[PDB]
């Protein structure tokens, strides 16, 4: 009935919330930054065995440095990944550098509330946790499809972004280890999802200092992660 | 205006191209290849600036495959030899293709097309684009006897393109000649 | 002077440095490659900046496709995407010569790249104004099976020989080796410490 | 008809281990007339760099201003000020911009990257961009061009390690080379801006030329 | 022009327009695609066509180029869209690169313009989920991408869209094997095909392309010879 | 956002814009056209709203080419946008072609037109139905264009109001060997029957294609001729 | 609730009803306040913090060397407003080359927003602005609303909370034209009750706009 | 706004565009219109929408040649049928200006079906409630017979039925046609077939026929045509 | 010059009820015989033959124009166009590229469709077009046509003789027109047939 640029009385745009709705529906992810880096690890919701894991992806290498991982609507994160990309590379092209990660986030940010009516159609279903290295400093960001970008140190964005909050609320330190970020990260994952945490289901990436690199971690890498789990 | 020959025969359609790309006063490659397979059927031989041979050969290329594609048929001699025209047709009224090309073909019956840069299409028996069509034609002239066995054919061929080298100031250090018949495009060695 | 040839090691790639804007050496420094990729570089000969401009943009595209796609982007792709965004400025005047070399799937690539839309494979190019006397000095001295160092040398004389023979050409010789290993930037050779100065007749 | 005065002056850039030195002449003039004999072309562009620029007085005037707006939304956006780098990359792009409409402008842009090391990146009008260690531009470009290159035989030996001058050294060879320049350019004179960008900043000095 | 937010998110966070779509989808014809290390089948059912309808040329298989085959479920004019997109786009990259499409590329492509019309104001979601498959190289394995209403892309080992793809699906999860040849993987299409149609002979068409090869569509005996072997 | 059609299909696979388009005509003015065997008659009833009006002012029988001439019943004001239109079309048919738009050309871009306007959004289905009377190489040729943009050739017709007891009347009354007078005559009283009060010249309007090809709207002084003969 | 459909329709009581939805969102926004002297400016703002983990995302933005904008409502609005307010800073400074006066950027943002009123199919910006600027027309400070509109304060209060801090503002407004920097940036935090949550922008008629957070604040927080 | 948009192109629950359902229903009120693909050629056979003593048969009201080798008819509203009939006829003309070659079949009605199809899925324009039976001939697939609908679906049949009792004419076409019919066994066909789900007047027929040296031809039959071979029957 | 590019020679010519409309076979790219199979005289329709002078290139495509409009016309009435209404469709085609004008100059011979008169229209690149009741010219030949024709048109030429003039008055003009020629076509549009007699011109 109404049009998507409708504010609620509340003073909510509801097609924002109901993005990020829509966001709440998506597979878990969490972004646990420490000193060392940041770790990115997202629930791969293998529906079938027959399901390419390889293909399902929902950590996206937007530049060297930076990359993010999606919760929601896939495709829209699709989208913002390659808007993300192209100014990763647009910014490289102009200044001769990587592209800040606030920068990157605040670029596809502009796009989230590019909808309207009377462009997209809709807000973006999907939102993103940036997690870069720039100038040598480990930098992470989540953003909704209300197009508000926040810097963080450990979020979770998806099915279990809530209990994923309420996890780290007191699991999460800021001078962890990159192998405790990791285990951090991987365990909030397993906690607020309703599988089991294989190498297979599960997508780990890094966005390195000392590498200075947004790596997606291969299976071995992520066989190590699970196998050092307490759990 | 680099060499392409062309000599339609009663099942085939030999194709012969100037092999050699120069940059300037410089021959930077001896084998370069200036026949367009625009499709399994269809040799198109491109004459002129190597960048807009190259790219009216991607466009109309594309455009085979995309009507073959799009549609399950594929087009004709005939029929890709017009649309050939017609794209030549709209880029000299807005930009000209200066390509000068022979479109061979054989959609079940071979094909020989004299293209022009503007867009003049001409079913021929055999011709040339570049300064050869000045030294070749006579020769098919000469020697072009109806029903030729594709070994004459051959033979008639490299008549041609040795008139080419031996009496063209620009001769091309060599051709790349291909068959157009209906087995195909098959790029043969005139020896 | 750029000139890249293929060889059973690899391509070796041997730029000038010379930038000339009239008779008046602008520069003898300058980089006429640029690395496009891992396994990729770009020469550059014609304008200074559109030379460098497109080889960064093309780099940049294909950074692009490289995240975009896990599919790697060859150098006949490279080329491809440089010959038709030069073609989109066909009639600009643009004043491009460039060879992407580089190692892909199926082995080492030179395309000769132009602003006019050429597009050359080849085992052999030079581009430039000295590219006829690095041609005098790759066709007569090339030998497929050389070696590492040989290569590097005749790469690097080549473009020595065109210095000296060519007033656009000069400066100093970089020399890369690209590999299926990656791009090796052998190293910046003065074509002034190259010259024999013993030897009189030239 | 031509939408350049091709005014001329001389800006001469000479970058060190900590310094950037561009000096520059202050004449604009054109055609046998001085239009002012005071207009700085150096400038300061943020607290990494700064740009000379010599040739059209009004290509001048509108590249500096491109690049005062786009060094502005780079330090709203990124909230520091934009890399001796990035603004060398920038002014490159910016060149190129108009590659076929040229500023028909020669850019120094001489600064202090993140290392605390003097850049300087020489361009022609339409957005080269050569990261040298030092050249010159304008008028008597030709004239003082040998002279660096004597100061510091990098053209005569160019793989050899730039000799770098110090930060007066430096200042003393921009000098000289403008006075050289103004000696025997006609587009050269009235005054040198020679500015220096080290980690300090920018520091500007002015230095009577001859202005016949 | 029309711009009116045709695909908006509702209060529950889903788009339902895209599930409409999908339910477009579900109302078209079983495709599945099976994959083995040197080729790719797919098999359709051929909707129930009387005495008077022509049974050629109407496949629900396509070729979106030499080395990608496409086959639809959904409404067979919003794939026909899609497929003249994808075709395009094929000879597209074939000019803009030299290299044909990768399978990635152009399932993409398709799953994109899917999401565009999820996403722009005015346009309606293609009903059509589309099984894009192909060879990206000589040497590359061979993909079966799924593209969904919704824009999004996955690539499988061996998939189903349309009617009965939960059952196909099943059987193929059932069915699916590692490392099957050309002739298993035929047999598995054509079995999770013929588990859900009247008759198998009639019903059902095939297309493979195999490694090194442009879409085949398989020969009425062969094919006869290939389910009775399966039942 | 305008560009989303109004004129949509019903439930019931009905243009409901179309049917409304349809009770516009079905209220605006009766309208006659008879085909006779050497020519055709567009009449229509032509009641000012006051004695006031000029009646040449606004004339619902009008000439689109010399040839092809065309009445209305409906809107009176879209009426004069289709002929502007039809008019334009036909003189650029002339402009192209040499000769004036044929007969069933100008019925076929009237029909293209409201059809057009019956797909586009942000605009209603015009509200007229046109009768254009107009030779062709055949005969004489009576044509109604619908709303809807669909045409289809008549012998006679009624469009305005009372339209349904005067095409009985003209299916009693129509013959097909008629002459133009013949035809006038028989459009008057289909004029007459679909008209209350006494018809007068002043109230109808009538145009003819007669064995010339050439359509001619004829005056008061020759209605009044038909209507005392 | 029938006339709270569009930014274009008027209720029966001349009120556009989405308008006040926008600004319904901007008063749930983080509380924002806004002190004026004779010579500097100030907005201090509660940086929102969606989780204990999550730095406080920044709300006092830098928008010209002497103007600086409090955003209080949807980011991604504020942002797409910042945008064009370097655009029309951008503009002012190739025209003029000179910096533009906070008052015509609040004149703009009040333009497009009135803007994003007046037509169909777009929307009230989500965000309020709080605009200080110290230029040639001296130190102002603005608070741009959804509608289109913004009004000149002295000191201002936006979001939430924001009753007690305009009540505060009220009782020391008749201090601060004189009230030296420190005394105004001392007045604004005092004001804006959350230490590491308040940025606070400050600008003056000689210092350019600078933003302080947290360390570079604490000298100021008493 | 969008208050008074009936969202044409917009999916339902059932996953369907409620304005081409719609569309099929006005279809399905019109008139019926057959199509026969005999030996060589197809025999259209529609029932015109405006009839009656007082109509005048001067024009084929459904049936509409697109090129010399395609030949239409029609079902449903036949104004936005001209309207697809122009296109076509212009896509037809396009590509013989292309290619100097007669379209394909097939191609001439993706097009027009095309046209359909983005008005069901863009614009929020209505759907064209038109059904055509696109009869034509080409080199490739010699006599087609294309169905296509107001969702842009076609296919190809041997025979079919449009508009009013397609349903009857559909199952009178399976119980009666037979491949390498003649032309006059298909046109006896389609007559057999209109009149037992229905006068000459009020038919209109078309036989697309390909001869092997005069090419593909079309031949809307006339008042006196459809005459005779309503009086054969 | 791109006119003179392919050397054309187009001429039609009245008879009593019958028209000829006659061609060099030419396909020349300026002095280089490229064919001798080039078609510059095309059926309009059964009354209506147009041959095109000039531009190979501009030939085609004004030829596939008109028959585009004309099938599209014809489509449209149903009948087909007369031969004044595809004379105003060629005046209208030649001049929409008025300021990129064709370089192809029409000679519409026809019949009248009802007289069966013969209806010749020639005019210049962008449409001016006459009427001539004897011959009407084109080509790079056109004033060789001109004077041979003045001479030689006589009133009430039948089919036989009207083939006659226009064969002779052809070879005639294309034997001293160097790039046009090689071979000769007329078609012959008379009430009932039309004879298209390939005529030997000289092959030099
Ligand atoms: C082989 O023998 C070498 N020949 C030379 C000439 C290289 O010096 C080229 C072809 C070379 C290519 C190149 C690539 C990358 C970096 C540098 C050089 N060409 C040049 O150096 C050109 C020569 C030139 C002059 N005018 C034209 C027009 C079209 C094509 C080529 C040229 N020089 C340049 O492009 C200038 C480079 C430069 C760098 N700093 C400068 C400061 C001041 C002036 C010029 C400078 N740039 C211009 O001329 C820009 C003029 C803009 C006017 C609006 O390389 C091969 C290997």
């Amino acid at each position: 009935d109404r049009n998507v640029n409708t504010f609620s009385p509340d003073g909510r745009l509801l097609q924002v919330e109901y993005a990020i709705e829509a966001v709440k529906l998506g597979s878990s992810a969490v972004a646990i930054l420490c000193p060392e880096g940041v770790i990115f690890a997202v629930e791969k919701r293998l529906s079938s065995q027959l399901l390419i894991a390889s293909s399902v992806e929902k950590v996206y290498a937007i530049d060297d440095h930076v990359g993010v991982v999606m919760a929601g609507l896939a495709a829209d994160g699709r989208t913002m990944v390659e808007h993300m990309r192209v100014e990763a590379q647009n910014h490289r092209f102009s200044f001769d550098e990587p592209i800040g990660i606030k920068a990157v986030t605040q670029s596809v940010c502009d796009l989230a509330l590019a909808f309207g009516e009377g462009q997209m159609s809709r807000p973006f279903g999907t939102a993103l946790l940036v997690a870069g290295i720039e100038n040598g400093k480990c930098h992470l960001f989540h953003t909704d499809p209300s197009g508000t970008y926040t810097e963080c140190r450990a979020r979770a964005i998806g099915g279990g972004s809530e209990g994923a909050e309420a996890l780290l609320r007191d699991l999460y330190k800021d001078g962890m280890t990159l192998h405790e970020a990791e285990d951090l990260a991987l365990s909030t994952l397993r906690q607020v999802i309703q599988e089991k945490l294989n190498e297979n289901n599960v997508e780990v990436a890094c966005a390195r200092v000392s590498t200075g690199k947004f790596e997606i971690y291969t299976s071995e890498q992520r066989q190590e992660i699970v196998a050092r789990l307490p759990p | 205006m680099l060499s392409i020959v062309g000599l339609q025969g009663p099942d085939w359609v030999l194709i012969a191209a100037d092999s050699s790309v120069s940059s300037s006063i410089i021959c930077m490659s001896e084998n370069y290849d200036r026949i367009a397979q625009l499709d399994d059927r269809h040799a198109l031989a491109m004459s002129g600036e190597t960048g807009d041979c190259l790219q009216l050969s991607e466009y109309l290329q594309g455009n085979v495959a995309l009507y073959k594609f799009r549609n399950g048929v594929e087009l004709s001699s005939d029929a890709l030899a017009h649309f050939i025209r017609h794209t030549m047709a709209k880029a000299v009224r807005k930009s000209p293709y200066e390509v000068n090309m022979l479109l061979s073909g054989y959609d079940g019956k071979p094909h020989l097309y004299f293209m022009d840069y503007l867009g003049t299409l001409q079913s021929i028996p055999y011709g040339a684009q570049g300064y050869c069509q000045y030294f070749v034609m006579s020769v098919f002239d000469k020697h072009y006897k109806e029903g030729l066995t594709l070994e004459d054919g051959k033979e008639l061929m490299k008549l041609a393109l040795n008139q080419i080298k031996q009496r063209f100031t620009v001769a091309p250090h060599g051709f790349i000649v291909k068959l157009v018949d209906k087995n195909g495009i098959t790029k043969i060695d005139l020896e | 002077t750029t000139l890249s040839f293929i060889y059973n090691g690899g391509i070796v790639v041997a730029v000038d440095s010379r930038a000339t804007g009239g008779q008046f050496i602008f520069s003898q420094t300058v980089m006429k490659i640029l690395p496009l990729a891992p396994n990729m570089i770009g020469t550059m000969a014609g304008g200074a900046a559109d030379c460098q401009y497109w080889l960064r943009n093309l780099s940049r595209l294909i950074q692009l496709h490289k995240f975009r796609y896990q599919q790697p982007l060859t150098v006949a792709a490279a080329s491809k995407i440089l010959v038709n965004e030069l073609y989109r400025y066909k009639g600009y005047n643009l004043s491009i010569g460039s060879m992407i070399c580089g190692y892909d799937n199926t082995g080492p690539h030179i395309f000769y790249i132009d602003n006019h839309g050429s597009r050359i494979a080849g085992k052999r190019f030079s581009v430039g104004s000295g590219s006829t006397h690095a041609y005098g000095v790759l066709d007569t001295c090339y030998r497929e099976d050389m070696t590492k160092e040989e290569a590097c040398e005749l790469g690097r004389r080549a473009i020595y020989h065109a210095t000296y023979r060519d007033s656009g050409s000069g400066g100093r010789v970089s020399v890369v080796h690209i590999t299926q290993n990656g791009v090796e930037w052998i190293d910046k050779t003065d074509v002034f410490d190259m010259h024999d100065f013993s030897k009189t007749t030239f | 008809w031509s939408p350049y005065e091709m005014h001329g002056g001389t800006a001469i850039g000479i970058c060190g281990d900590d310094y950037v030195v561009i000096g520059a002449d202050t004449r604009l003039s054109v055609d046998y007339s001085i239009d002012s004999r005071h207009k700085a072309r150096i400038f300061k562009m943020n607290s990494n760099c700064m740009i000379s620029a010599t040739g059209f007085d009004g290509d001048i005037d509108a590249f500096i201003t491109r690049m005062r707006s786009i060094l502005l939304n780079y330090e709203n956006q990124h909230f520091h000020e934009m890399s001796v780098e990035s603004v060398a990359r920038c002014v490159s792009n910016t060149l190129y911009s108009k590659r076929f409409f040229p500023y028909y402008i020669n850019i120094l842009v001489g600064g202090i990257n993140s290392e605390g090391k003097g850049k300087l990146y020489g361009y022609d009008p339409v957005g080269t961009i050569e990261d040298l260690h030092y050249d010159s531009n304008g008028s008597g470009s030709s004239l003082a061009a040998p002279l660096l290159d004597s100061a510091f035989g990098t053209i005569h030996h160019n793989t050899r390690p730039f000799p770098a001058v110090s930060l007066q050294d430096a200042k003393n060879i921009v000098r000289d080379a403008i006075c050289s320049v103004t000696e025997r350019d006609i587009y050269t004179g009235d005054a040198l801006q020679l500015c220096v960008f080290t980690k300090d900043g920018f520091a500007q000095e002015e230095f009577p030329l001859p202005r016949h | 022009d029309y711009t009116r937010s045709i695909t908006r998110f509702s209060p529950d966070g889903r788009l339902f327009q895209i599930d409409h779509a999908h339910a477009a989808v579900q109302r078209g014809t079983t495709v599945v695609a099976t994959r083995s290390k040197d080729m790719i089948v797919i098999a359709v059912e051929k909707t129930a066509v009387a005495k008077l309808q022509d049974p050629h040329t109407f496949s629900k298989i396509c070729s979106l180029d030499k080395h990608v085959m496409c086959a639809f479920a959904g409404l067979h004019a919003d794939a026909r869209r899609l497929i003249q997109s994808g075709q395009r786009q094929c000879q597209s990259h074939r000019l803009t690169y030299e290299d044909p499409i990768s399978i990635e590329n152009i399932a993409r492509y398709i799953a994109t313009l899917q999401l565009k019309n999820t996403q722009s104001g005015g346009a309606r979601p293609y009903g059509v989920s589309t099984l894009i498959c192909g060879f990206d190289d000589m040497t590359s394995q061979p993909h079966i991408y799924e593209t969904l209403p919704s824009g999004t892309y996955a690539e499988w080992k061996a998939r189903t869209i349309g009617r009965h793809d939960q059952t196909v699906m099943e059987y193929l999860e059932k069915h699916y094997k590692d490392d099957m040849t050309d002739e298993e993987a035929q047999k598995l299409a054509i079995g999770a095909l013929l588990e859900v149609v009247e008759n198998g002979s009639k019903n059902l068409e095939v297309a493979y392309m195999k490694r090194g090869g442009t879409m085949e569509i398989m020969a009425e005996e062969v094919l006869d010879a290939l389910i009775e072997s399966t039942k | 956002d305008s560009d989303f059609s109004l004129t949509t299909f019903s439930s019931g696979g009905k243009l409901n814009q179309i049917e409304s388009a349809l009770k516009a005509v079905s209220l605006g003015g009766q309208c006659v056209g008879v085909k006779a065997k050497n020519g055709a008659v567009i009449a229509c009833e032509s009641k000012p709203s006051s004695p006031l009006v000029e009646k040449v002012t606004n004339l619902k029988v009008q000439k689109i080419n010399d040839n092809v001439g065309i009445v209305y019943s409906g809107v009176n004001t879209d009426f004069h946008v289709i002929l502007k239109s039809l008019r334009k079309a036909s003189i650029k048919y002339s402009l192209r072609l040499g000769v004036e738009m044929p007969t069933r050309e100008v019925v076929k871009h009237a029909a293209h037109k409201m059809q057009y306007y019956t797909q586009i959004g942000g605009v209603r289905p015009f509200g007229v139905s046109l009768l254009i009377i107009g030779w062709e190489e055949l005969g004489p040729t009576l044509w109604q264009v619908d709303p809807s943009g669909t045409f289809w050739a008549w012998k006679a017709t009624a469009l305005g109001k009372r339209s349904d007891g005067s095409r009985t009347f003209l299916e009693r009354r129509y013959s097909e060997d008629q002459s133009v007078d013949d035809a006038i005559h028989t459009a008057i009283s289909t004029l007459k029957e679909g008209f209350d009060g006494q018809l007068t010249a002043e109230l109808i309007e009538i145009g003819v294609v007669d064995e010339t090809r050439k359509f001619r709207t004829l005056s008061t002084a020759e209605i009044r001729d038909f209507l005392t003969e | 609730s029938k006339y709270d459909e569009n930014a274009t329709t008027f209720s029966p009581e001349g009120r556009i009803l989405q308008v006040e939805n926008a600004m319904k969102a901007v008063q749930q926004g983080m509380p924002t306040v806004g002190l004026k002297s004779k010579t500097h400016a100030v907005i201090a703002g509660v940086m929102h913090s969606p989780s204990e983990f999550s730095s406080h995302q920044p709300k006092i933005f830098k928008i010209d060397q002497h103007i600086g904008v409090a955003i209080s409502g949807l980011t991604a609005d504020g942002r797409g407003l910042c945008k064009f307010l370097r655009n029309e800073c951008l503009h002012h400074t190739f025209c003029f080359g000179t910096e533009i006066r906070v008052a015509d950027l609040a004149d703009t943002v009040a333009l497009q927003s009135q803007k994003k009123t007046s037509k169909v199919g777009k929307r009230p910006y989500g965000v309020g602005l709080l605009m200080i600027g110290a230029g040639v027309d001296g130190p102002r400070l603005f608070e741009t609303c959804p509608s289109g509109q913004h009004w000149e304060y002295n000191a201002q209060a936006i979001g939430r909370r924001a009753q007690a801090a305009k009540t505060y503002l009220e009782t020391n407004l008749n201090e601060f034209p004189d009230c030296t920097r420190d005394q105004l940036i001392r007045h604004a935090l005092r004001a804006l009750n959350d230490l590491e949550a308040i940025a606070l922008g400050v600008v003056g008629i000689d210092e350019p706009f600078t933003i302080l957070e947290g360390p570079e604040l604490q000298k100021y927080i008493d | 706004t969008y208050r008074y948009d009936a969202g044409t192109t917009t999916f339902s629950s059932d996953g369907r565009i409620l304005q081409v359902e719609y569309a099929i229903q006005s279809i399905n009120q019109a008139g019926t219109a057959i199509g026969v693909q005999f030996t060589n050629g197809v025999v259209l056979a529609a029932e015109k929408k405006n009839t009656g003593r007082l109509v005048d048969y001067l024009f084929p009201e459904k049936m509409a040649k697109i090129d010399g080798h395609i030949v239409t008819a029609v079902a449903g509203l036949t104004a936005d049928a001209n309207t697809l009939v122009d296109l076509m006829r212009t896509s037809a003309q396009k590509y013989l200006k292309t290619y100097d070659e007669q379209m394909p079949v097939e191609q001439l009605v993706r097009m027009v079906c095309d046209e359909k199809h983005s008005y069901t899925q863009y614009g929020g324009l209505r759907p064209y409630g038109v059904s055509f039976l696109i009869a034509g001939y080409d080199r490739h697939k010699g006599c087609q017979l294309y169905l296509t609908d107001p969702s842009g679906n076609f296919g190809g049949w041997k025979a079919t039925a449009i508009g009013e009792n397609n349903q009857t004419a559909q199952s009178i076409l399976k119980s009666q046609y037979k491949d390498n019919m003649t032309a006059t066994e298909a046109m006896d066909l389609t007559v057999k077939v209109l009149c037992k789900t229905l006068s000459a007047d009020k038919l209109e027929f078309a036989v697309l026929q390909f001869r092997e040296e005069y090419g593909p031809k079309v031949r809307i039959l006339t008042t006196s045509e459809v005459d005779t071979l309503m009086k054969r029957y | 010059d791109i006119s003179t590019y392919n050397g054309s020679c187009v001429l039609a010519m009245a008879g009593d009820h019958c028209v000829a409309i006659a061609s060099d076979r030419r396909l020349g790219v300026n002095m280089l015989t490229v064919s001798k199979d080039f078609k510059r005289i095309f059926q309009i329709n059964d009354r209506i033959y147009l041959g095109l002078a000039g531009l190979a290139t501009d030939v085609l495509t004004v030829r596939e124009q008109l028959r585009f409009d004309v099938n599209l016309l014809e489509l449209r009435e149903e009948r087909p166009i007369d031969p004044k209404k595809f004379m105003n469709l060629v005046k209208s085609t030649l001049y929409e590229k008025r300021f990129s004008p064709f370089f192809v100059t029409p000679v519409i011979a026809g019949l009248l469709p009802e007289t069966n008169e013969p209806y010749l229209a020639a005019s210049d690149s962008i449409g001016a077009f006459a009427f001539p009741k004897d011959f009407a010219v084109a080509g790079t030949c056109e004033e060789s046509l001109y004077g041979i024709c003045e001479s030689a048109w006589r009133p009430n030429m039948n089919p036989d003789e009207l083939f006659e003039c226009t064969a002779k008055c052809l070879i005639a003009a294309v034997e001293r027109d160097s790039i046009s020629g090689w071979g000769g076509i007329v078609y012959i549009i008379t009430q009932d047939k039309v004879i298209i007699k390939e005529i030997k011109t000289r092959m030099d």
